[PDB]
């Protein structure tokens, strides 16, 4: 009998991840959900090209939260636009609950898998996704007959499926017993990365604008005074170094202040004189 | 009078948590006289103890599961997902409902009947088996009606919540349902729902 | 002093023992049905 490989990956597009995060936060503290569109490229790949949100319902996140009219019309009109991708899976947000699948989540995932054996149930914690780390996982299922017979849920053929370790929070909520985590990889081409780079790409101008000269002088004064106190502390500590065999550093702080002073003043000087000589 | 008493304080810690709400796959019925309710594919009657009738009269009413179809035959059962399909079963009539009562996802298979004969073969609990029965599935008025002959009429109607799935052509799916494992009191039952499509 | 030390030695080494939970005698166990109830039935908080 065929067994899903542990090397199978979920390639989430940049747009899909951003839409998922935005929708998950927008519904906090409620649990929002939607359908992920894409394609099952092969037995070891599930590509999530796009994901569209779904209207909030008082039910919560269940197989009764997928309004057939909404889903059908959204798919038809996206196909009109040019996005004729099948419903690969579904996503919902566990705000602060970690990434796992509850009994009802497992239930809706069974419903989705009845549509197609390959189908992922990625979940995203929108409040644990503080800048930096993103708390998101993707699980499919384990067939009960597969587990009770003693055979492992997924055949292994490489180290890809075990580069990341499962979390305790997911494990107690049924991980590796009823659902298995699927490794998630982000498909970011050059164009999307360059477009996202504009978020903090400063300008062609701030490379040439001098600091407020009074503010610059005040900052210099404050940092030099702090550096004076640090130098006093450094002298005091070094005097102790003599009467002390090998047995916060006033030096490390001193070095940090020195580095900030030199970078600030070197930049300010160079920018000022470049300005003097490029602008007449 | 000159009381002027102080006050102590005894706090009471308070907290709870809603668990993962548990789906109970329970069927209900009042076919002849008893409001029987069964949980379940292992079958266990919750209320309505040892049945005045045979189990078979209700074994045919048992989402989340669908028959196996070949690639030639359009699988209306399959593509109707994720929502699933709601059916009306006429034997006595049977309907499947999905409700949100309490903290249990209720997949009711609510049963109901009438015209129980005073000596009909359904209540003396006699039973040999259910011979394989072919359901001719075809579209009458936009509803997928399956006509099946009961051997031991059935006028099944299947409607998808996604009212956009194309209707398959009139085919002949062979169902083979038999009560695999049970007890004499019929309170710990295991059911078989094997069924494959045939063009 | 050695008597007291040996007494504490015996006390720490003798252990605890069961700690025998309320396990019914076998053949009274319906572990299959028990798991069915665990995965099907739900708890209810009581209230006034
Ligand atoms: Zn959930």
């Amino acid at each position: 009998a065929p067994a899903v490989d542990t090397a199978e990956q979920v390639y989430i597009s940049s747009l899909a991840l951003l839409k998922m995060l935005k929708h998950g936060r927008a519904g906090v503290p409620m649990e929002v959900m939607g359908l992920m569109l894409g394609e099952f490229v092969d037995d070891y790949t599930v590509r999530v090209i796009d994901v569209f949100a779904m209207p909030q319902s008082g039910t919560g996140v269940s197989v009764e939260a997928v309004d057939p009219v909404f889903q059908a019309k959204m798919l038809d009109m996206l196909k009109q636009t040019g996005r004729p991708e099948m419903v690969v899976g579904w996503y919902h947000s566990h705000p602060g609950f970690g990434c796992w699948l509850s009994g009802v989540d497992i239930n809706t995932q069974q419903s989705f898998e009845a549509l197609s054996e390959r189908a992922v149930a990625v979940v995203v914690d929108p409040i644990q996704s503080v800048k930096g780390k993103v708390v998101i996982d993707a699980f499919r299922l384990i067939n009960a007959n597969m587990m009770v017979l003693g055979h492992e849920p997924r055949q292994t053929t490489s180290n890809l499926g075990h580069l990341n370790k499962p979390s305790i929070q997911a494990l107690i909520h049924g991980l590796n017993r009823h659902y298995y985590s699927i490794t998630i990889n982000y498909r970011k081409n050059e164009l999307e990365q360059k477009m996202l780079l504009n978020l903090h790409k400063k300008s062609w101008m701030e490379g040439l604008t001098l600091q407020d000269y009074s503010e610059h002088c005040k900052h210099n004064e404050s940092v030099v005074k702090e550096m004076l106190e640090l130098a006093k502390n450094y002298n005091k500590a070094v005097e102790e170094e003599d009467k002390m065999t090998p047995e916060q550093d006033p030096k490390r702080h001193l070095e940090e202040h020195v580095d900030v002073l030199m970078t600030s003043n070197i930049v300010q000087c160079l920018a000022a004189m470049l300005d003097t000589v490029v602008f007449k | 009078g000159n009381l002027l008493f102080l006050a102590c304080y005894c706090i009471g810690g308070m907290s709870a948590i809603k668990p993962d709400m548990k789906i109970k796959l329970r069927m209900e019925g009042n076919v002849n006289g008893h409001h029987f309710v069964i949980d379940g594919m292992d079958l266990e009657v919750k209320e309505g103890g040892p049945l005045p009738f045979a189990f078979d009269i209700l074994t045919t009413a048992f989402n989340r599961v669908f028959a196996k179809y070949p690639d030639n035959i359009q699988d209306y059962f399959k593509q109707s997902f994720p929502k699933g399909y709601s059916w009306e079963r006429s034997l006595c009539n049977a309907r499947n409902d999905i409700t949100m009562e309490g903290d249990t996802f209720y997949n009711k298979v609510r049963f109901y009947g009438t015209n129980f004969p005073a000596n009909g073969p359904v209540m003396q609990k006699k039973t040999l088996k259910w011979e394989p029965s072919t359901e001719k599935m075809y579209v009458r008025d936009g509803v997928l009606t399956g006509d099946i002959e009961m051997a031991l009429d059935f006028r099944t109607t299947y409607k998808a919540k996604e009212k956009g799935v194309k209707l398959p052509g009139a085919h002949f799916v062979d169902h083979c349902i038999e009560i695999l494992s049970h007890d004499k009191d019929y309170n710990k039952v295991k059911l078989y729902e094997h069924a494959v499509a045939h063009s | 002093d050695d008597i007291q030390q040996l007494l504490k030695k015996i006390n720490e080494l003798t252990g605890i023992k069961e700690s025998d939970t309320g396990l019914a005698p076998p053949a009274l166990w319906d572990l299959a049905a028990d798991k069915q109830t665990l995965q099907s039935e739900q708890p209810l908080q009581v209230a006034r």
